[PDB]
């Protein structure tokens, strides 16, 4: 049933307010909070993500974190900005600096408690708690740093909810500062332990689409948000709407979590928006399968499939949707495991984004995810093998021995993913 | 007088439970609110229809049924659909999370603190019972309720009613409309578990009910409706014999004896025939040679295998309408020589018929046509060990890399259980190669 | 919140703060007398110049400085100036004998017994804050107060303040406007004692400026008013990211965190484009690819050395004025070709870039053409390491003979503290060759 | 800051009169006190050299002393007598005899007393005082003896203040007596410990300057003190107007004076011509100010080493101009510089110029060639002590022979730790 959800940081809380501007429209739900749709699929689970205030009111279950107010003040001033209740901003006013260690172990160790006391508040009043989603990004200081602190916390008070998180990866092509692989390689390590499914949405990947393929030569932060809403409305359409595929948290981490530290998904939309054509149920399936549309930089084809979740959205033939899925899997047999058969699983929900007839979600667990680990890993290794830039966390604190034991544990994960991408049965 | 009483787990459970007491009023004439004006005797009596139902002083006709699901959406379907005023508040057992596709889950997690209360719901119909004589469980392979759950209230159900005949109604999983797959999994583990607490089980390939919607009746993508419709069919014709007056079959323990020679191959083929679609306007009408010969084609069992090349140790023909004693053995007498019949040399090769006058009945709105004659075919073949051997093989394809297994070890039960239920499996699928195979 | 407290120490401290603060008012619109029109909140506020400006119930803009001087008559310019009414009495603070080009007066003798004076002026301004940020030193290295007393100054802000950020705007000495000999040893002395108490220090080589000044704006003596104008326009540049805002806006301290890999190697070079003066302006528009080129070219950088014998390790951008991210992107991708940058290997080889949408303004009767758009470049290359060397050179000459070491040992200096800052510089020398090795 | 005065004997008096007159009539001060200038920058540092009396009554921060009256009654006489405070004048009777003994020792230890109590009374009136300057002799008695005295005294109550002195050296071409090289050599060693700056002011430089080139057969005093003012008024041009690079006299030493012992400094003047001869350029100045002739001190520069050099401009002129012919005349003449002082030549530009000329140049240097004054008294000294003549002048005040010898052996060092740092390279 109830989903908390948390947006912690600059990244988290500006793709945390497009998130929830993009899933009001489609459940019919406006700036003020009043229901204003047609369809009475809207209301079926509203409640998975909206707290009905008294008055026919659906206020948002969103906690908004911040170590700075600027961020909080813009969310607030924007579309959409009234609907949050105004009891979940936490902010302070230090700032983490894009610093790893200040959000996690000083400047958000004075702030966690008073995050904990809201999150307490929203699950008190939860009928049935599925879990948490958390979005922040792995490059700065607030979301990486204080974000895995949260869900640390958070896992020692609610150990058997599900942890979900949407974590955007540091690329050089959109960089802030050049400590982000440390920012980056620490919060993996947190999260490969304390967390049950993690999207990875590549700013890389990101860049590569708004540039090769939308045709923007300078592309902002806008153009990539604009990805990243409506992967994220698509990949959380089984939690929002009826149906039967994967419906909640649990049933999802079932179908597609082999291994527990394998649980870094790389996601896919299809058709690629910024157009009058209409588009086909076999080219959306052609679109699903191609890196050109994959939220994270990896090739599939460098890899193998363990588990693959396709959502279709829009009004089409499910007999057509199950031959195209069906001759998909023809074309690129050699790239799904044989050890488990039937791992491609389809839906299909009548209800699509707003703008678009007909759209395609692709929610893959691919061994190719690795060449992002690989790749983050290079460019932490080039600074830590001469200590640059490890004062400003030292000086906070930490340790040399942290650093290397979450090097380390990256590098782990990346040799796991290789383990299955030859085993053969 | 002897009651059945009726346990649906899971959502394929409840789901297929709800289409089954739909057609059980639609046959016995039993309206939504429980009345029934063709029964003289207000308040009880000792006729056919009551070892399936109950009466209230007040001429109301309840099932003897008990719905369990650890969600309750899929309950909510039943309290609030057309029959909702058929049964009691208390037949209808909802938990609040259910068991995630997860054996584990449903047997020794969210299992351990509802088993008690789904066995005081049962009590109370017991009690109520002057000659209870078994129980009938509908329940899927791939689900977590269906599976874990199930499996826990058989071993139960067995030391609280000693003695008590129990039938399964078995949902084979089927790609096709699966939505988990660790399904494989779960299959194995609950077969294993109550291979010992099940007399008989009656198993639905969804992948067989699929294909006959999509040819025979002409639905492009069936939906759960769909299969549930025509799997209730079935599920009335095999238990029509409890419900209207006869010799064949009349009580749970003959199911045994007539279908299982052998305790641990228990799991008989059925076939039904005729499958016609309703907007078939033209509507010819099959002899029963006809429709007994469509009883040994393949693309009319429940199950998806080759009776050509097993052995068959029991056979059971059930017709329903306008058929005559003259015209079945004169069938029987046709198929003897056009068809590959071979019985076990420790079995009289024969034939057990049973003819019921009343016609089949057809859901207004539905899928199937009404017919003047139908059989459903109770056969015991080694056959269907291929069912086993596919399923077998998915069993080792995941567990050979150890995929999945975190879940259910997380959730308190211990890897040997893998094994071990795989072990029971392998004898199983050897026990049906020396009744079947020669050299 | 977020304030920064501004000290000027000694006179070209004063001056050069004089030069800043007039040209600060300029491009806020804040009149001599402290008024803000523009202001529509009395009192306070939370605005972007309010890290650099207080408010007093009145409506004036009072600027969060201090001057310290140990003699009175530079200071009593600013007392009886165009902007005397901008600032408080309490914040310009005088001595009545200075240092004499002397590190050891400044530092010991005469900086004693006013340095519990300026640090209560500086807590003062501290209350005033709701979020104290660091604080911006403004120094010469060869003067006494410059040297010495910024010195003193330096290690008691550690002791008051913790590891509260602190930069350093301090002048390199040059032999074409230098007053003193002894300047080399001033240089050295300050900066061995200041070098763990800074944490980013912009250093302006008065050559390199007043080179300037001759080249690209036309004056054949320049003087310290001539360059005192064109280092405040730097000094705007790197500041304007913290007194104004903007989407594109990117705070200095997050350059801090890329120009700083170690804690010693603290030193960006900066360059400053387009220096123009108005008769070549005319007939003469110059783009953002022309502003971004000049920015390579090693006769527009503030300190005499050249990157193209170095290695970066570091490079930011901040442009201000009428620039598009368009213009920037093609900009440099045409220098990675056309320049031979080498980054060190143990850095990625990129550029961050910050824009300001608020022109460059100029002083009314300035030297400096009125721009649309103007850029400053802060880079950290092992290059900057060359002005350390002629710098230790011209020590090691006088030292050897120990000439005018006697006027630092009669204040109460030995002769280990010389070589105690002269062996920290030579360390210094070869941490910046170390840096520069590639990786094994 | 402030500067306290102190002019000491015959000579001291006569170039001190002199220096008041010069640089009054520049700051615009007449003989009453009275500001009757024209400009703001005589007045932006008028009270290094003047007390600001009620009434606008500039008064200099001068203090006479003689051990003769006969002096100072016609300092109160000539020009600028009643510009003077009256109470500052301190005379004797008895007079030195031209003994260094009587003013070091006897007569002068009884007036130092009534000397010391007008300084303290100078000094007590001072907001930040800088240190004092002296303008006296070492041939005579008075000004030799009695101002060594003076700077001993002074100097353990304000030792940590500058102690300038204006020496004028004797020369047997305008000799009073015989007995001056003993007076020299004992109040050199004086000067040697006691002081951080000395002009050095030799007689026999103003003499030639006056003879072979301003062209003065009998050249009298107040031709050579015409020379004498025109120096003091230069060296003291940084301390009397808004500069900013030698501004004070702290600031000067620790340009100037590079080793304690060595700060003995060789002044030039430029331009220097009569009254006889008739377009004077900036290299013009530049060449004359480096020039042997324009020494006011008889040593050739090209026979030494500049250690540190100071150089004013005064007037009206290019400072373009000035830069590059102070760069011109340092490469042309790079072998006269020590090479281990980078930068050793700073240069001083003064928008006004003395009275009476359209621009001028000062030089101020420390070389090493000013051994060759020290090398010619100390000559005339060994003369004399070989043959122990006139020793009773001075034993017979209770002094010691031994005494001659260690301000001779001094000398000689002195000699020597100019020798030794000439002939040191940076190599
Ligand atoms: N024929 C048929 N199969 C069904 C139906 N519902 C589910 N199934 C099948 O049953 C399997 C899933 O079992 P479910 O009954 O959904 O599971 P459950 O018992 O509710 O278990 P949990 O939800 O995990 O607690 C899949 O193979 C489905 O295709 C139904 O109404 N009819
Ligand atoms: N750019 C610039 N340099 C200056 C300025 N004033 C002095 N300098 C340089 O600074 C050095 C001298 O230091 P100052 O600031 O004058 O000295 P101070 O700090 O007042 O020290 P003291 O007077 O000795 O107590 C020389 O190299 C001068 O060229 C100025 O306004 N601008
Ligand atoms: N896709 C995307 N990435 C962002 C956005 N804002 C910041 N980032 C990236 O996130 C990293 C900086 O983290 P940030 O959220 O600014 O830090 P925090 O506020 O301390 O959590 C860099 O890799 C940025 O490129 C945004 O709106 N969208
Ligand atoms: N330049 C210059 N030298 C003088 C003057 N008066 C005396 N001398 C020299 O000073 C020396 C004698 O010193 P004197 O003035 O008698 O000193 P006193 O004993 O203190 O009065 C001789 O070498 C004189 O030539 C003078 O007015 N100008
Ligand atoms: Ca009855
Ligand atoms: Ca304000
Ligand atoms: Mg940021
Ligand atoms: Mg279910
Ligand atoms: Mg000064």
């Amino acid at each position: 049933r109830e989903i908390v959800h948390i947006q912690a940081g600059q990244c988290g809380n500006q793709i945390g307010a497009k998130f929830w501007e993009v899933i009001s429209d489609e459940h019919g739900i406006d700036p003020t909070g009043s229901y204003h749709g047609d369809s009475d699929l809207q209301l079926e689970r509203i409640n998975v993500y909206y707290n009905e205030a008294t008055g026919n009111k659906y206020v948002p279950r969103a906690i908004l974190v911040d170590l700075e107010p600027g961020t909080m003040d813009s969310v607030r001033s924007g579309p959409f900005g009234q609907i949050f209740r105004p009891d979940n901003f936490v902010f302070g006013q230090s700032g983490a600096g894009n610093n790893w260690a200040k959000g996690h172990y000083t400047e958000g160790a004075e702030l966690v408690d008073s995050v904990l006391d809201v999150v307490r508040k929203e699950s008190e009043s939860c009928d049935c708690l599925q879990g948490f989603q958390l979005t922040h990004s792995l490059g700065g200081g607030t979301g990486s740093g204080m974000g895995t602190l949260l869900i640390s916390k958070i896992r020692e008070e609610y150990p058997d909810r599900i942890m979900n998180t949407f974590s955007v990866m540091p690329s050089p092509k959109v960089s802030d500062t050049v400590v982000e692989p440390y920012n980056a390689t620490l919060s993996v390590h947190q999260l490969v332990e304390n967390t049950d499914e993690t999207y990875c949405i590549d700013n890389e990947a990101l860049y590569d689409i708004c540039f090769r393929t939308l045709k923007l030569t300078t592309p902002t932060y806008g153009d990539l948000n604009h990805l990243v809403s409506a992967t994220m409305s698509g990949v959380t359409t089984c939690l929002r709407f009826p149906g039967q595929l994967n419906a909640d948290l649990r049933k999802l981490a079932v179908n597609m979590v082999p291994f527990p530290r394998l649980h870094f998904f790389m996601p896919g939309f299809a058709p690629l928006t910024s157009q009058y054509r209409a588009l086909t149920v076999p080219e959306l399936t052609q679109q699903m399968f191609d890196s050109k549309n994959m939220m994270a930089a990896c090739d599939p084809r460098h890899g193998r499939y363990l588990t693959v979740a396709a959502i279709f959205r829009g009004r089409m033939s499910m007999k057509e949707v199950d031959e195209q899925m069906l001759n998909v899997q023809n074309k690129n047999s050699s790239y799904f495991v044989e050890w488990i058969p039937n791992n491609v699983k389809t839906a299909v929900c009548d209800i699509p984004p707003r703008g678009l007839k007909m759209s395609a979600t692709f929610i893959g667990n691919s061994t190719a995810i690795q060449e992002l680990f690989k790749r983050i890993s290079e460019q932490f290794t080039a600074m830590f093998r001469r200590k640059a830039f490890l004062h400003w966390y030292t000086g906070e604190g930490m340790d040399e021995m942290e650093f290397t034991e979450a090097e380390s544990n990256m590098n782990d994960l990346v040799s796991e993913y290789q383990q299955y991408q030859d085993a053969t049965a | 007088m002897r009651e059945c009483i009726s346990i649906h787990v899971g959502q394929a459970g409840v789901q297929i439970g709800n289409a089954c007491w739909e057609l059980y009023c639609l046959e016995h004439g039993i309206q939504p609110d429980g009345q029934m004006p063709s029964d003289k005797t207000i308040g009880g009596g000792d006729d056919s229809f009551n070892t399936f139902f109950s009466e209230t002083g007040a001429g109301k006709h309840v099932p003897r049924a008990v719905f369990v699901d650890l969600e309750p959406t899929v309950i909510d379907e039943v309290r609030t659909g057309t029959y909702r005023q058929l049964f009691h508040p208390e037949q209808l057992i909802t938990g609040k999370e259910d068991a995630a596709n997860n054996y584990a889950r449903g047997h020794y997690t969210i299992g351990k603190e509802i088993i008690d209360l789904v066995l005081d719901r049962i009590r109370k119909l017991a009690d109520q019972c002057t000659g209870l004589q078994g129980f009938l469980v509908f329940h899927s392979f791939g689900g977590g309720t269906g599976s874990g759950f199930t499996s826990l209230l058989m071993e139960r159900l067995s030391v609280d009613y000693g003695k008590k005949s129990k039938l399964e109604f078995s949902i084979y999983p089927a790609p096709q409309v699966s939505t988990a797959v660790v399904e494989p999994y779960n299959s194995i583990l609950t077969t294993h578990t109550t291979l010992e607490h099940s007399d008989c089980a009656f198993m639905v390939d969804n992948e067989a009910i699929y294909d006959i919607c999509r040819r025979n009746l002409d639905i492009e993508r069936p939906t759960y409706t769909n299969l549930n419709r025509l799997i209730s069919q079935i599920v009335s014709s095999i238990t029509a014999s409890l419900r209207f007056d006869g010799a064949l079959n009349v009580d749970l323990t003959e199911f045994q004896t007539n279908l299982v020679p052998y305790p641990r191959i228990h799991f008989p083929l059925a076939t039904y025939a005729p499958v016609i679609s309703a907007e078939k306007a033209y509507h010819e009408q099959l002899s029963v040679a006809e429709i007994t010969n469509a009883c040994f084609e393949p693309a009319n069992q429940m199950v998806k295998c080759d009776p050509r090349h097993g052995k068959y140790m029991a056979c059971c023909l059930l017709y329903r309408g306008d058929v005559v004693p003259k015209d079945v053995n004169a069938a029987i007498a046709t198929i003897k020589t056009k068809r590959s019949i071979q019985f076990v040399d420790w079995c009289p090769t024969g034939f057990k018929v049973g003819i019921n006058y009343q016609p089949p009945t057809v859901v207004p709105g539905g899928d199937l046509a009404k017919v003047q004659r139908a059989v459903c075919m109770l056969s015991n073949t080694t056959a269907i060990a291929e069912a086993w051997a596919r399923l077998d093989h998915k069993f080792d394809l995941m567990y050979a890399k150890r995929a999945f297994v975190h879940w259910y070890v997380g959730e308190g039960m211990e890897e040997g259980e893998f094994s071990e239920a795989r072990e029971d499996m392998a004898a199983l699928e050897k026990d049906y190669e020396e009744v079947g195979v020669d050299s």
